[PDB]
């Protein structure tokens, strides 16, 4: 299970992005 | 092959009760 | 991690350090998948060629860390292990096939800003995301250079390192090594022609390869750092345990043991 898994307290939960995660999302074409 | 091998020991001592 | 950069505070709250009690040394990375279960590579615990065979009483997991060597007072949590579970068909004799182990913690850890579990993929997330050219992220406190890791501050980092790497097509993975690769493994890295570089290296084993789903914004652990020939060598790639392909065993162990 893990209802809240994978959502980071200091990033997703605050709507802040880390410094290189856009590189990952930009490759998912 | 498999990924510690050269492990030194420059670590701060952890609290006594965990050993 | 070779050619990575320092991680941000709280960037990988699921990252776990496996730590030997005596001598006190870093053994491997690992990942937190719930309040009481840690996932790592089976060779971190059992590898008879190197006379490695750890019992739960030899080990500590340290959760919430950033600095490699400091005891991070009031931030990290240290837990002892209740039980270790190695995949019954882990193949340490030939190619580290099914390199996966679960470790059950003696007591639940409380989550915080620095400690939070990663998700495990479902068939549809694995299907959409484990595609050649899609990038994942690897983290660890291992060596910064193939030749240079020893400790101190040679090729060993002060804080957690991170690198983002593309998944490579299975043909290219098979043709870069003489080791027999299986469906329980995938490889990742940049090809010689791509200009960027980066790899996991000694001391990064057992650590997470994660991807962020574009559908629900959550981070999923797709791989476990398992093996490689050198670190960041042109024409060579890092190999990772395929977590979704062994997910039924994971579910079986947690359902049968707590």
């Amino acid at each position: 299970g893990e209802a809240d898994c994978g959502l980071r307290p200091l990033f997703e939960k605050k709507s802040l992005e880390d410094k290189t995660e856009r590189e990952l999302l930009e490759s998912y074409i | 092959x498999p990924x510690q091998s050269h492990n030194d020991g420059d670590f701060e001592e952890i609290p006594e009760e965990y050993l | 991690i070779v050619e990575g950069s320092d991680a941000e505070i709280g960037m990988s709250p699921w990252q776990v350090m496996l730590f030997r009690k005596s001598p006190q040394e870093l053994l491997c990375g690992a990942s937190l998948i719930s309040d009481r279960w840690v996932l790592t590579a089976a060779h971190c615990l059992l590898y008879p060629p190197w006379d490695k065979n750890f019992t739960e009483n030899d080990l500590l997991v340290r959760i919430g860390k950033h600095s490699r060597t400091r005891y991070e007072r009031n931030i990290e949590k240290i837990s002892m292990l209740e039980k270790i579970y190695i995949h019954p068909r882990y193949n340490w004799r030939e190619n580290l096939d099914r390199d996966i182990a679960l470790m059950k913690l003696k007591k639940p850890v409380a989550f915080s800003d620095y400690i939070h579990p990663v998700c495990l993929p479902d068939r549809e997330t694995a299907a959409s995301l484990l595609q050649a050219g899609y990038k994942g992220r690897v983290t660890g406190w291992g060596n910064l250079k193939e030749t240079w890791t020893a400790n101190v501050g040679k090729g060993q980092p002060s804080v957690l390192q991170v690198v983002n790497l593309p998944i490579v097509e299975r043909p290219v993975c098979k043709d870069s090594t003489r080791i027999r690769i299986t469906d329980n493994m995938f490889c990742a890295g940049y090809k010689p022609d791509e200009g960027k570089r980066g790899d996991a290296c000694e001391g990064d084993s057992g650590g997470p390869f994660v991807m962020k789903s574009p559908f629900n914004n959550r981070w999923y652990q797709m791989g476990i750092v398992s093996w490689g020939e050198g670190c960041d060598r042109d024409g060579k790639y890092g190999f990772y345990t395929h977590v979704f392909r062994l997910k039924k065993w994971i579910q079986k162990v947690i359902d049968q043991f707590g």
